[PDB]
């Protein structure tokens, strides 16, 4: 039981901890696509 | 009308089946670990009940806290990218 | 509710097993084990660490045997 | 059949007992060429009761 | 499905080894267990960033209406 919820929980770490450092860079692209907009006008 | 709390006072020596003088080694040392085994399993489900509890209220917590953290996200991207294009 | 069990032979519980259909329980020795024919479920807990009366171990299986008593290891 | 060593065997006797006024039963009602037959009290309806 | 009755020593030699082996591979996965644990301290690292950066952009939000 431990090792079936363990296989899986895992998992959603690993893909946890891909999405959340895609974000963040979409998250920055966005921020400096802000900040250049404010700066135009 | 009695009490059982009586308790064996002499040694375990004799016996036609079973444990012997020979093999009475043995039966002490197997009775002595099998408590011991059995008291720090005891121990064992306390902690593993109170860790996988600990495992399963934060997952969770932290699965409800996930989808609120995106659906605000989305709503919010959205907003500003229609205002920023339509004005 | 009660119920005795009586004795009997392997060459005879063997039958029952080959004949399924149990009552009547019936056992027999098998060098150190005991078998009964059909597959009873009494139960203990694991080893004695206990902490458990529980219901006489659910109110299982009971032995009246006698016991080789302990021999003679001190005065008093 | 309590068990297999106990000579499960079953004897019927109302079987035998069941149908065994059976054998008359249908020998006097439904034996003859028919079953039933109306009778009258006069003339006047005995060409109905036929 | 009925076990025979050897002589009693060897079952216990038997029974703790095969009990001495579990016992250790558990304690074994004990420490498993408690590595794991060591980790997870960066999912409540974002959480609170999560709310910083909120309040940056709530408070930058404002702004922005204010101006505009």
């Amino acid at each position: 039981t431990i090792d079936d919820l363990i296989a899986e929980v895992e998992r959603l770490y690993q893909q946890g901890v891909l999405m959340k450092q895609d974000i963040e860079d979409l998250k920055q692209d966005f921020k400096d696509q802000d900040a250049r907009l404010m700066s135009l006008i | 009308i009695v009490y059982n709390n009586q308790a064996p006072d002499a040694v375990n020596n004799v016996g036609q089946f079973g444990a012997t003088e020979g093999s009475i080694g043995a039966y002490k040392q197997a009775a002595e670990y099998a408590a011991d085994s059995k008291y720090w399993a005891l121990l064992a489900e306390s902690k593993f009940g109170t860790i996988d509890d600990l495992i399963a209220e934060v997952e969770r917590l932290y699965q409800q806290g996930v989808l609120m953290k995106q659906d605000i996200e989305d709503l919010k991207q959205d907003f500003k990218d229609q205002d920023a294009r339509l004005m | 509710d009660g119920t005795i069990f009586q004795v009997t032979s392997p060459e005879e519980i063997s039958y029952r097993r080959q004949h399924g259909t149990n009552q009547p329980v019936n056992f027999a020795r098998f060098g150190s084990r005991f078998i009964f024919y059909p597959s009873i479920e009494a139960d203990t807990p694991y080893y004695p660490d206990d902490g458990s009366p529980l219901i006489p171990a659910e109110n299982s299986v009971i032995l009246s045997y006698y016991a080789d008593p302990p021999e003679f290891h001190e005065d008093t | 059949p309590v068990t297999a060593g106990s000579s499960s065997w079953v004897d019927r006797t109302v079987w035998e007992s069941v149908n065994g006024t059976l054998q008359d039963i249908i020998n006097v009602f439904c034996s003859g060429d028919e079953a039933v037959t109306f009778v009258a009290d006069n003339q006047q309806d005995s060409d109905a009761a036929d």
